[PDB]
């Protein structure tokens, strides 16, 4: 797809340079990420392991400054 | 498209609390000059009311349309609440420096000081106009210059306007009854709100509509939205039994053996998790949507049937749907009941009134199946208007878990009889099937109650009256998903939590505001469609727009009929009073508006008689009239519909007097030759040549020192005199000092829209969870 | 860039706004 | 004379054995009335009634009477009873020292001496069966009890 | 039943056409049985209807 194409001249490029501070970058923010995504339709997990769905929703009360720092990243 | 329907549901914001900034305004002063009688002008100037905004259209029908379209902008504007100091501003020009409400009150106060030509009582009576306070009891009392029409629209958006005082008791007055009264929450808040407060009450008025009787589109989508909205807030079952180990036992106590996990079509076959709660949350669902559900089962697998008795109790028969629990009831009768005691399989009837166990009741001779079958066929609920809104209960029976042991007592006896018919390896395999559930009694007992339980609670949520009604679409139950639930259970409460329990609350609370407003909307410009003479408008967009605002439709596939019926049910609506009386200050002001407006006349005498001007002074001489009275007149409007201009054209050839009513424009013209060439008597030879009356203006003839000619009148001893007069009113004089109100309002309240955001809340260890009776719930190890 | 940067810092503030903290916030 | 609020979880019932010792000793007009009546009402209907057999409750919140103030006619035991009458006339008292105006106590709190008869109410309750009760969270609560 | 108001309208709207395109007819309008026949399917009336 296209994005793969922005995404593969975007490292590969950077990539014969930057050797250190990479992946551990870009892959940091996303821990902040899932604190975004509203919940629409669930799965569930038991005590006796067993999986069982859930129609219930939950928002994202994601504070503010975690923002900030997402800016930062 | 399921998700989505909850998408839009829970981002339902409520009605948004609206506040005003300015003031509702039509009129404005404005200086004209003023001509003394005999013409000639003054030095001096005068102010008159006249209209903001003249866009007023031709034709009677288009003004109507657009007295409808000042109706919208009034009710878009209509507010809920105001705060005057808000919106105040300084006066420049008072003694004691004051404020005034609006800035084009301030703007003309302060433009009166400046002129000249102003007297010096309104300079005084500007010096003297300020604001006043009474804070003892939080009212202010500010001036305004307004029009009466325009103080009438302000005052009432004062005097009716929809807030109530907020304390810390009504909070806990907008939770259910039921709630505060269940000992498993407890409740509480961390702060003390003042008497300065306000909050706004919800509109919860029941169904206008009875979308329940023959509106079985629109009400299966709204059963579906309100079931899949109940199925985000019904537990989860977060705790259970295991699932391989008591298949064991299944496996262990009938001898199918070995590896049955894997062959999967007698007892089993759908006994999971994932069945289980797709059961609890169902029928909760269901039963509190009340939604109808149909049976996808197999025969081959008994211990489905088996549950399904289980189900049949517990649950009303009229809930589901009628040909699924035919079916399974002819099923049980055939091989489960008639078969222990001899009797004949059945001989049942496709298309028969009575449902298997009623005709079943009579046949067999067993007290305990008897009594069984009897609870079971007049099993139903039952109907109870609380706190204003119609549930559908259940039996007080079921609930206090008692059925189910009548339920054991038919099941043991049926284990006590001998199947003669038939051999005795399927005897010993249904036999050993109802001893499986013999075993699990208690936990059934249990489950009964907590289903009951939370099934009330949740019904606790509800401000839409709940109605038994059957449905075209269904949702699918497998009977497998009872015996899992009946078969992984134990030992683990459930109880929902209080903010799911509020979270659903005003959910509906919101739906079911939106649903009346909106509803008032749509009866409220029917009414006044209606009562204006409207016929030409369609009422459909409108109605489009109700559903639009409902935001669980989809109007792609929605027809016309369905709205016109809805337009029928809602002409007959009575509409609510801030409406109703916005409506009828506007039916008895529209006209003292349309007399206004310097852009059209209501009419144009044709009188072939050389009558007199009159002295008005905004004007000098003018070829106005005011009371259209003698002459007969003709209506446009009604002249338009049916063309027939052979009355009319007969009236111009033969030079015969008559009146025309109707919103006609005109053009002023200055030139007193214009009025001994007799002009205005010339526009009417298009009538009669050129059928139409649309490119029609009359002339008015304004006289004064400003017409290049005026000499005439002031050498020549002549009072205008002239033909075809025009029906008009004059504008009105602007009186300073009558003019002025006082308007009232609250000092410095606070609108809080969210109410329960103020109440925290806990619930009991859900061990010790208890129900009406006072007495445990899920107990029985 | 930074116009916009700034702009995208905002669109995330009056947007996800909770009830019971404008409540208490009125109140506060 | 900061009036303060409670916040709690009902199934940790040690804050509750502890809250008890505070509705004591503390007036309970400092205590705003929505939490204070939500901690009585957690108290009875978690620890007390059931360890006498009762009904657990049902209690209106826009009542101007209190549940301890219930709990004093519908108990049968001179313990808890006398216990309960202090909590419920366990008030501030408007003195005049000096000028200044103050908000003292009932001097039995001063000394102390009203929690002897707390904690004798509290070992009656503990050596009390909870009758309907399960045994883990019975044996579990008496010994929280003991504890204090 | 949904369609009555509709169906009155429709009613009208086709005797109104009937009636007027018969003012202009000078031929003795007879009714006599023809030998050939017009097919109408009655989902051609299910679709107006």
């Amino acid at each position: 797809s296209h994005e793969d194409y922005l995404i593969a001249r975007e490292l590969i490029v950077l990539s014969y340079s930057n050797r250190s501070t990479l992946a551990k970058l870009v892959s940091s923010p996303m821990s902040i990420l899932v604190a975004l995504v509203d919940i629409n339709g669930t799965f569930i997990t038991n005590e006796e392991l067993e999986l069982e769905f859930s129609n219930k929703y939950v928002r994202a009360i994601v504070p503010d400054q975690t923002f900030d720092e997402l800016k930062q990243m | 498209p399921k998700e989505s329907i909850l998408k839009k549901l829970e981002d339902i914001k409520p009605e948004q609390v609206k506040k005003q900034t300015k003031l509702f305004r039509i009129f404005e002063p404005r200086q004209l000059p003023v001509y003394r009688a005999n013409g000639e002008k003054e030095l001096r100037n005068r102010w008159y009311w006249k209209l903001k905004r003249d866009t007023l259209p031709d034709g009677d029908y288009d003004v109507r349309e657009y007295f409808l379209n000042l109706y919208d902008q009034v009710l878009t504007e209509m507010p809920d609440y105001l705060l005057l100091k808000d919106m105040a501003v300084e006066n420049k020009n008072s003694r004691d420096a004051g404020k005034v409400v609006d800035s084009e009150t301030a703007a003309i106060c302060d433009a009166i000081f400046q002129d000249e030509e102003t007297e010096g009582v309104v300079r005084r009576f500007i010096a003297e106009m300020r604001q006043r306070v009474q804070a003892d009891r939080n009212v202010v009392n500010y001036p305004s210059i307004l029009h009466p029409i325009d103080h009438a629209f302000n005052e009432y958006f004062l005097q009716h306007q929809l807030v109530e005082p907020l304390n810390n008791d009504i909070i806990f007055n907008y939770i259910p009854e039921r709630i505060r009264n269940d000992v498993n929450y407890i409740l509480n808040m961390d702060r003390n709100l003042p008497s300065t407060a306000r909050y706004i009450r919800p509109n919860l008025l029941q169904d206008r509509l009875n979308l329940h009787d023959n509106f079985e589109s629109l009400w299966d989508t709204i059963t579906t939205s309100n079931y899949i909205l109940a199925r985000s807030v019904v537990p989860d079952l977060k705790e259970l039994v295991s699932t391989e180990a008591q298949i064991q036992k299944m496996s262990q106590d009938l001898q199918l053996e070995a590896l049955t996990i894997q062959s999967e079509t007698q007892f089993l076959t759908g006994i999971n998790s994932q069945a289980a709660n797709d059961c609890f949350k169902t029928l909760i669902a269901a039963m509190l949507s009340q939604r109808t559900m149909s049976l996808d089962f197999v025969t081959t697998n008994y211990m489905s049937l088996i549950s399904g008795m289980w189900l049949l109790t517990v649950v009303p028969n009229d809930m589901f749907i009628r040909e699924s629990l035919v079916a399974c009831q002819l099923a049980i009768i055939n091989t489960i009941i008639y078969p222990a005691f001899g009797m004949q399989r059945m001989h049942y009837r496709n298309g028969d009134p009575q449902t298997p166990f009623q005709i079943a009741e009579q046949q067999i001779q067993n007290f305990q199946v008897a009594n069984w079958l009897h609870f079971v066929n007049n099993n139903q609920f039952r109907q109870v208007v609380i706190d204003g809104v119609l549930n559908q209960v259940l039996n007080d029976n079921i609930r206090n878990g008692h059925v189910v042991n009548q339920l054991m007592e038919a099941l043991m006896q049926l284990s006590r009889q001998q199947f003669p018919t038939m051999p005795v390896d399927y005897k010993r395999s249904i036999q050993r099937g109802i001893l499986l559930l013999s075993n699990r009694l208690g936990q059934l007992v249990d489950l009964t109650r907590l289903l009951a339980y939370n099934y009330e609670t949740l019904m606790a949520c509800i401000t839409m009256n709940m109605q038994h009604v059957q449905t075209l679409t269904t949702e699918k139950l497998q009977l497998t998903s009872v015996t899992s639930l009946c078969m992984l259970i134990g030992n683990a409460t459930v109880i929902p939590s209080p903010q799911t329990l509020f979270h659903y609350y005003n959910v509906n609370v919101n739906f079911h505001s939106n649903y009346n407003e909106r509803i008032n909307d749509a009866v409220a410009i029917i009414t006044a469609a209606n009562r204006l003479n409207l016929y030409q408008k369609k009422m459909k967009s409108i109605v489009e727009d109700f559903l639009k605002r409902l935001q669980i439709f989809d109007i792609s596939r929605v027809p016309d009929d369905q709205m016109y019926r809805l337009r029928d049910r809602l002409r007959l609506l009575p509409v609510e009073i801030r409406r109703l009386d916005i409506f009828n200050l506007i039916l008895m002001n529209m006209e003292q508006i349309e007399r206004a407006s310097d852009k059209i006349a209501q009419g144009v005498i044709i009188a072939y008689r050389d009558m007199q001007l009159e002295r008005d002074e905004m004007y000098g001489y003018v070829n106005i009239a005011r009371n259209l009275d003698g002459f007969q007149q003709i209506n446009l409007e009604e002249l338009m519909r049916t063309g027939d201009y052979a009355q009319i054209t007969n009236m111009l050839l033969n030079n015969q007097p008559v009146a025309l009513v109707g919103a006609l424009p005109f053009i002023t013209d200055s030139s007193v030759i214009s009025l001994v060439a007799k002009l205005d008597a010339t526009v009417f030879a298009q009538i009669v040549k050129l059928r139409k009356v649309d490119t029609l203006k009359p002339i008015l003839y304004k006289i004064n020192s400003d017409s290049n000619d005026f000499y005439l009148v002031a050498n020549y001893d002549w009072v205008p005199t002239s033909t075809t007069k025009v029906y008009k009113q004059i504008p009105q004089q602007f009186d300073f000092r009558a003019s002025m109100h006082m308007l009232t309002s609250n000092l410095t309240f606070t609108v809080y829209s969210d109410l329960l955001a103020f109440v925290s809340a806990d619930t009991v260890e859900p061990i010790n969870a208890v129900a009406f009776d006072n007495m445990r719930i899920m107990n029985e190890l | 860039n930074k116009e916009e940067s700034k702009q995208l810092l905002e669109v995330l503030k009056t947007k996800e706004e909770h009830q019971k903290e404008v409540q208490y916030e009125i109140l506060q």
